[PDB]
């Protein structure tokens, strides 16, 4: 071969748009889910 | 006093259920076996927030439940070891008057209605101060002086 | 596998903690008598009253 | 009062329609033809959801429908098998004085009006809840508590 190897690290492919899309979706419901856990949290903690 | 609905759930006495409304409610610490043998079968939500723990009153006895409102002016009231005075935004009793294994007991306004349910107190000299659970509309609340303990 | 692996763990974790908010903001309408829960937050916690 | 009717069938009666302001109220659950001619040709809107038959009255010749009214203070009332007492938000009753065969019958108060039509009742021990349809202010409503059985 020419060239180098591939890469020693993550130089998958661009099409790893999926893998940005499945990680951003899957970190938009952690990020609605701790959100409503730390609303409600407050909300609890204010009641006395 | 004149109306029976409290149920004991240990073999050693110690906590008290009651038939308030709609729910059967037992503070948290206690630990035990409801009595009737059927009340202990029922599911139990629970919260050691407010040391509290309820249960849907089964059909069989909507007729011996209490009435309970959430009011409370200023006064006296009345339970199993005497008289209670919620004075300046406390329930306080005589020193001695309660002891451990006294919670669980509700406290009733003149006109027969449930206003709270003590766990505890704390003392300062021939007063004591008492840690109880208390409805507002909607919503329970639990007050809690310094320096008290589980009864 | 370790991509998919973690993915699902962390939907899982996520549904854990809806629940637990659930629980939390549910339990005080639960053990308060009278059971005054509004319309609309039996509708977005879940729940249906006693009477329906 | 006596300006109800029983909603006849073959050889008993299995409920009552009641006569209240301008319509003749009628539980949908219970069927049957009505005892009186001209009533049973009338058209009987109904609904499932409040278990309910009414049609507008032949105001023009019945001028005898009872007085309603909206407000319901706790109190006590009276539904000719006895008095019903009010709380919360049930009606409760001796566990025996509730019958089935009697559903649609008006309860009144202390001023002679209707405020709710008994659908049925559920035995809670010492006392009956009654599954009602009154009204407030605006728009009928059905209270129906736990373990409610048709009459
Ligand atoms: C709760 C669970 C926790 C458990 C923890 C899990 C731990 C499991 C793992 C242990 C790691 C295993 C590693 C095995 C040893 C291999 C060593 C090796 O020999 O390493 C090969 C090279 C790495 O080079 P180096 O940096 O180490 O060298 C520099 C060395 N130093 C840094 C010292 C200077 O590796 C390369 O280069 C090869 C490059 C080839 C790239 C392949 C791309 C694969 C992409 C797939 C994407 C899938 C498509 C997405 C479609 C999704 C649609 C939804």
């Amino acid at each position: 071969a020419s060239h180098t190897t591939l890469g020693v690290q993550d130089i998958s492919v661009t099409a790893m748009s999926w893998v940005q899309k499945i990680t951003g979706g899957v970190g938009l419901v952690v990020a609605v889910a701790a959100l409503i856990l730390i609303v409600v949290l407050c909300v609890s903690f204010s009641r006395h | 006093n004149d109306c029976i609905f409290e149920v004991k759930h240990e073999g050693k006495v110690t906590g008290y259920a009651c038939l308030v409304g709609d729910k059967v409610m037992k503070p948290a610490h206690v630990k035990g076996t409801i009595d009737n043998a059927d009340l202990a079968k029922l599911a139990f939500k629970r919260s050691s927030k407010y040391d509290l723990e309820c249960a849907q009153i089964p059909v069989h006895m909507k007729s011996d439940a209490s009435k309970f409102t959430h009011e409370k002016p200023e006064g006296y009231y009345n339970w199993h070891h005497g008289a209670v005075q919620y004075s300046g935004g406390r329930f306080t009793i005589p020193t001695g008057a309660g002891k451990p294994g006294d919670s669980g007991r509700p406290i009733f306004d003149n006109k027969g209605r449930v206003v709270a349910i003590v766990l505890g107190g704390a003392n300062e000299g021939a007063r004591t101060a008492l840690s109880v659970v208390t409805w507002n509309k909607d919503i329970v609340t639990k007050i809690t002086p310094e320096g008290a303990e589980e009864w | 596998s370790v991509a998919s692996f973690v993915l699902l763990s962390m939907v899982g974790v996520a549904v854990g903690m809806c629940m637990c908010a659930r629980r939390r903001c549910i339990t005080p309408y639960e053990l308060t008598p009278g059971a005054t829960v509004p319309f609309l937050l039996s509708l977005i916690c879940c729940i249906r009253t006693a009477k329906a």
